[PDB]
């Protein structure tokens, strides 16, 4: 939605220069001396042209054959409510009258960038006799860029990797999510190494990780 | 009643007057004023047995009346405060008795719709809630595809540079496999005609061969895929200018506003002619009108070059001055530099008042405009070839742009050229 009553006026009523709206994420345009909004996320693209003095503006909208390479497919906003149904593909304009619209044009620019993760289930932590702990092991994709030493362990309905060794933080992964766990020893290696292949991704640290590590390193190169 | 000056109409035009009435509405376009003399005004009346419905609100621009009405007119009127509602309903509660509600047509602004061709005008409703209704009196002109993609190409006459404020050209919009549905009544207003034809001429934007012919103040341009209209106000200048070998001839037809297919832009009407085309063409006109319609410039019939008779064609309907290709010689007595350009190897022509580079895109360098030019070159054996670099640089559009492989003689020959024309060269 852009607007959801009266009270929430425009930025100047008297809209005498196209207006670009960022709180709302949504721009207005006059066609032809009455308003309409739309959204970022119904946008495409937008395009320019200079000519002798003229000027000219193209500003694409996500429609079929705009947004999706092939019609009548099946996507998110415009086709997932109402696959059958009227909407806007793209327009133009020309403001060469005045030097206020590669301004507007630059903030569109941005404002079409300017603007996402499956939730396991939580992995229940019990300290039993049976307990799974190694050390010096290191996990790969990383929470920062940094190499974080820590511990790993095994749980009845997940694994577990505990970072308090490091910074106390707590990554879950689900025995379910699990697709495939594999070992692979230092037979020719330069690491002994533990893998496990989820199907369910998971967001952690900095970023959305499917596939997890845990290994330590057999290095024998030295520059002492 | 009451007197206001700073009332507005038609977003696209500048300021309005009214004075309002018991028996309608009186609208008065502000007042042009020639010589402080001459008082030009185009004054407009609505009566009460034309009003409608109102829905006058303050979630659409410009707080003040939008009314429609049975004269197939909508007043989407514009320039009052936020005060106003008293006043003007007081006025109106006396003989209409409508209630004016808070709509605020749509404002979700998601692209859903649907699409109803009314009377006069196109609303579009998102699940009730109508979003645009445009007159057909501001439509110009609509294309269709195979697709039934929709678009509405519009020419707004520009008066100056303060009061013309915002202004659109192309409302396009596609539209799914309606069935046994097509766009009827949107197509129901004006192109507006009753000299001279042509047969297979090769044209280059839009590229193929194709044929033209001219009315009274207008040519058509026909194909078997497209029909192109192009009036003649709208030509502003007419260029003649021969190939490099001679063998080619090139008519530039300067135009604003460019001719589109909605996404594409053609500022330059290039055409080429063969040397042989020499022929003899008729007139389709009287023996005694061609004099009025002509102003006595051309003869009813007359044999020449092809090339040098659409050109004073054209002259004479333009009633402009022509351009005359320059006597300056290039190298090897050619008339044109070539060079690269966009991935594009093309001429550059020199001439009177400008520098015109072929073909891709056809590109004028006033020598008015142009700021300054530069020159680099680098050291090496290879130089000789094709290697030297001329930069201009135009102010007016902050434009720079960059003439690379060129070589010796053609680098002595268009500095001999620069400082004959006095032209400020930047070292």
């Amino acid at each position: 939605e852009s607007y959801v009553r009266d009270s929430q006026l425009p930025t100047n009523i008297r809209d005498l220069r196209i207006h670009v709206d960022w709180k709302s994420q949504t721009i207005i345009l006059p066609i032809y001396g009455r308003p309409v909004p739309f959204h970022i996320n119904s946008y495409k693209n937008g395009s320019k042209n200079e000519e002798g003095e003229y000027t000219y503006l193209r500003l694409n909208f996500n429609s079929p054959g705009s947004s999706g390479g092939i019609s009548k497919k099946v996507e998110e906003l415009p086709y997932e409510e109402s696959a059958d149904n009227q909407f806007v593909r793209s327009i133009t304009l020309r403001s060469k009258d005045g030097d206020r619209m590669s301004e507007t044009f630059k903030q569109i620019a941005d404002l079409k960038k300017e603007a996402d993760v499956v939730q396991q289930d939580k992995l229940i932590e019990n300290k039993t006799g049976r307990t799974k702990r190694l050390d010096q092991i290191f996990v790969r994709p990383n929470p920062d860029t940094k190499r974080v030493p820590s511990t790993v362990f095994i749980h009845e309905n997940g694994i577990r990797f505990q970072s308090p060794l490091r910074t106390d933080s707590r990554i879950d992964i689900l025995f379910s999510n699990i697709k495939n766990l594999i070992f692979q020893s230092c037979k020719g290696e330069l690491i002994v190494v533990i893998h496990i292949h989820l199907k369910n991704p998971i967001l952690m640290g900095k970023k959305k990780i499917q596939d997890v590590q845990f290994y330590r390193e057999a290095s024998d190169m030295s520059v002492d | 009643s009451t007197d206001f000056d700073r009332i507005y109409l038609n977003q696209s035009k500048f300021s309005g007057r009214f004075r309002i009435a018991d028996s309608g509405l009186g609208w008065k376009i502000s007042t042009s004023g020639g010589s402080a003399a001459n008082q030009a005004r185009k004054p407009f009346l609505l009566p009460a047995t034309e009003l409608s419905t109102v829905q006058w609100s303050r979630g659409c621009r410009g707080y003040d009346l939008k009314i429609n009405t049975k004269n197939q007119g909508v007043i989407q009127l514009d320039g009052f405060s936020q005060d106003d509602y008293n006043l003007i309903k007081n006025d109106f509660h006396r003989r209409f008795n409508i209630q004016v509600e808070q709509r605020e047509h749509s404002l979700r602004g998601w692209n859903w719709g649907k699409t109803d061709l009314a009377r006069n005008e196109m609303v579009f409703a998102l699940n009730g809630k109508p979003t645009f209704e445009i007159p057909y009196a501001r439509i110009n002109n609509t294309n269709l595809t195979s697709k039934n993609e929709v678009g509405i190409e519009f020419n707004i006459q520009d008066e100056e540079y303060q009061p013309a404020g915002d202004e659109l050209v192309e409302m396009r919009f596609y539209i799914p496999g309606v069935e046994e549905l097509k766009e009827k009544a949107d197509i129901g207003e004006v192109a507006g005609d009753a000299i001279v034809s042509f047969q297979d001429v090769f044209f280059t934007t839009p590229r193929g061969r194709y044929d033209i012919d001219i009315y009274k103040n207008s040519i058509r341009l026909r194909g078997k895929t497209y029909e192109y209209k192009l009036q003649h106000r709208q030509i502003q200048r007419i260029v003649s200018l021969p190939k490099a070998d001679d063998i080619h001839h090139l008519l530039v037809l300067a135009i604003e506003p460019p001719l589109r297919q909605g996404q594409t832009t053609y500022p330059f009407l290039v055409l080429q002619f063969q040397k042989d085309e020499e022929t003899e063409v008729q007139l389709n006109l009287e023996d005694e009108d061609y004099e009025e319609n002509y102003k006595d410039k051309l003869k009813k019939q007359y044999d020449a070059k092809t090339h040098i008779v659409l050109s004073h064609v054209l002259k004479g309907l333009t009633d402009r001055r022509v351009i005359v290709p320059g006597e300056y010689k290039s190298k090897y007595d050619q008339c044109a530099v070539s060079c690269s350009f966009k991935a594009n190897e093309g001429y550059l022509y020199p001439l009177d008042n400008a520098f015109f580079f072929l073909t891709k895109p056809t590109l004028y360098i006033p020598f008015s405009d142009v700021s300054m030019v530069n020159i680099s070159r680098a050291g090496q054996t290879s130089t000789s070839s094709r290697t030297f670099d001329l930069e201009v640089v135009l102010r007016s559009n902050r434009g720079s742009t960059t003439f690379a492989n060129i070589s010796k003689e053609e680098q002595q020959l268009l500095e001999q050229f620069l400082k004959s024309k006095n032209l400020r060269v930047k070292n």
